[PDB]
């Protein structure tokens, strides 16, 4: 009916677990994590790019003063200057000698190429996991995706499967997000309305094409020096730019867990951490009864060689004998030791090899073909490989991951370390007593 | 040119030029057998964890010190006041079976 099971949460191992119910044969249950996404929710603040600078055509009056009006558009600066005579091809504009006021102006907007190369702010919340499994029972398979929550059933047909909650709550990103170009930028940029001249975020609106761009870029006028006409000025260098060349690493190649950012929605897939507290709930139909499942009369385990390799490093051999043929299904009753196969054909009596791989150096597990749990016993030795291109099967122990020997030769030195006290003490307390007893 | 690299048992990816990424696990090979005489069981826990290997050796030193220490403390006391209340006691004599029990 109902099994509960915690996968480790690893894109791509496969985790055996046998379940069964009374009068029924066990089933081999299988469950793997195809592909993983974290998906959390996000809000834009505002979009900017590399600003260009644009100073309108001057106004000037012969003889006369003009006065600054106000604008809207971003960084607006205006300013008047009371002497100029200017001069263009073709000689003097005015005839006023010291009476000539000019006018400039000068605001950003955004470059034209800005709707390529341009940058977005967003902030994201809370994280949500959705993962894709591959659940195998008895002989079929099914695929089917659920988000991580523990309360929602996403069941592909009839599976009504429940993903608990994540063991341990993980994001690669902080508070404040930055995307440019497909690449994902751990940043803090400056919160909306608030722009800081030379740092990133000196210019910002709500869309490349709103009309209510907003800017700070510290633009000062200067006053006329040359003959000629002409507006000088000087700007701060741009913010964009600057972060541009201080970008530093993207999270591409920054986020731990062996995650893999990607946009559009922003997301990181198959991430590797923390533990998934399964539930399955598998239909009647698949159960059957044990009546008709061949039964096996006895089974001994010998194994070849064991090196305690991330692959499947390991290899297993069994005589058996049974009063039909079928498919049996094979299951390893360990944490440190997975079989490679699940089911396997029987023939009244034979032998079967099964590889296995494991991280103890002892094969010291209990392996069951539909029942019949069998002892078996190895000498697990090293492997040559330094390295290897495959994650490890199995979590690492404690308890079996130390070697039969060694703990012989901890548990014999702390047994007399604890024995000859306690003689001492005995013979300690007899002769006390005797010397009592004495007068 | 050459670099080293450091691969725990988590894992490394390493991106070269614009290839692929290519991932590597380390594996558990240190050097000498994890199952033949005492100090090459040594050598090789120590090579893979360094600081509980030494912990451990330290314990079971300390434990074996502390505690022969005691048995032959206890064995002491016991020694001097089982000879102390009359075999010490002088114009006695105290018989063989009785003191060549414990006695040296």
């Amino acid at each position: 009916f109902e099994h509960a099971t915690t996968v480790p949460n690893v894109p791509g191992i496969p985790y055996k677990a046998l379940v069964e119910r009374a009068g029924y044969a066990p089933l081999n249950l299988e469950i793997t994590v195809v592909s993983s996404e974290l998906t959390p929710s996000t809000n834009k603040e505002y979009v900017t790019c590399k600003f260009h600078t644009v100073i309108p055509s001057p106004q000037v009056k012969c003889c006369g003063s003009l006065e600054c009006k106000a604008s809207s558009k971003a960084d607006y600066t205006c300013r008047v200057f009371g002497g100029v005579y200017p001069f263009m091809w073709g000689g003097a504009q005015c005839f006023c000698d010291s009476e000539n006021t000019q006018l400039s102006e000068a605001y950003v907007e955004f470059a034209p190429d800005c709707t390529i190369d341009h940058a977005v702010a967003l902030k994201v919340h809370t994280a949500a996991l959705k993962v894709g499994l591959r659940i195998v029972y008895g002989n079929t398979t099914a695929h089917l995706d659920t988000f991580v929550n523990g309360v929602t059933p996403g069941s592909s047909r009839d599976l009504k499967v429940i993903a608990g909650p994540i063991s341990a709550a993980f994001s690669p990103f902080d508070h404040k997000v930055v995307i440019r170009k497909g690449l994902v930028y751990n940043y803090d940029f400056p919160e909306y309305g608030a722009m800081k001249p030379g740092a990133f975020g000196d210019i910002q609106a709500s869309s490349l094409y709103a009309t209510d761009i907003v800017a700070r870029t510290d633009i000062r006028l200067l006053k006329p020096s040359v003959k000629n006409i002409h507006v000088p000025y000087t700007q701060a260098v741009s913010g964009y730019e600057m972060w541009k060349n201080n970008s530093g690493r993207p999270l591409q190649e920054t986020a731990p867990f062996g995650c893999k950012i990607e946009v559009e929605p922003l997301r990181a897939s198959n991430c590797a951490y923390g533990h998934i507290p399964i539930s399955i709930d598998i239909p009647d139909a698949a159960f059957v009864r044990s009546s008709e499942s061949p039964t096996i009369l006895e089974v001994s385990c010998t194994v070849a060689d064991c090196i305690y390799s991330a692959d499947f490093g390991g290899s297993l051999t069994l005589q058996y004998k049974a009063d039909r043929e079928g498919h049996c299904p094979v299951h390893s009753h360990s944490t440190t030791a997975v079989l490679k196969e699940a089911t396997t054909h029987v023939t009244a009596t034979g032998s079967i090899t099964l590889h296995f791989s494991t991280s103890s150096p002892q094969a010291n597990f209990i392996v069951s073909l539909c029942g019949k749990k069998t002892t078996c016993n190895a000498e697990c030795k090293p492997p040559a490989d330094h390295i290897i291109g495959e994650p490890h099967k199995v979590d690492q122990e404690f308890q079996a991951a130390v070697s039969k020997t060694s703990w012989n030769w901890l548990l014999a030195l702390f047994g007399g370390a604890s024995s000859l006290i306690v003689v001492g003490l005995i013979v300690l307390v007899c002769s006390s007593m005797l010397i009592n007893t004495r007068r | 040119t050459s670099r080293n690299f450091s691969v725990g048992r988590e894992g490394l990816e390493y991106v070269w030029g614009n290839h692929e990424p290519v991932r590597v696990w380390a594996q558990e090979s240190a050097p000498g057998d994890p199952h033949g005489w005492p100090h090459e069981i040594i050598i090789h826990y120590y090579h893979r964890h360094p600081v509980y290997t030494v912990i451990v050796l330290c314990g079971v030193a300390l434990a074996i010190l502390v505690g022969t220490a005691s048995s032959a403390a206890c064995i002491a006391k016991a020694r001097r006041d089982c000879l102390t209340p009359y075999a010490l006691a002088p114009n006695a004599t105290v018989p063989t079976a009785l003191a060549v029990l414990c006695c040296i």
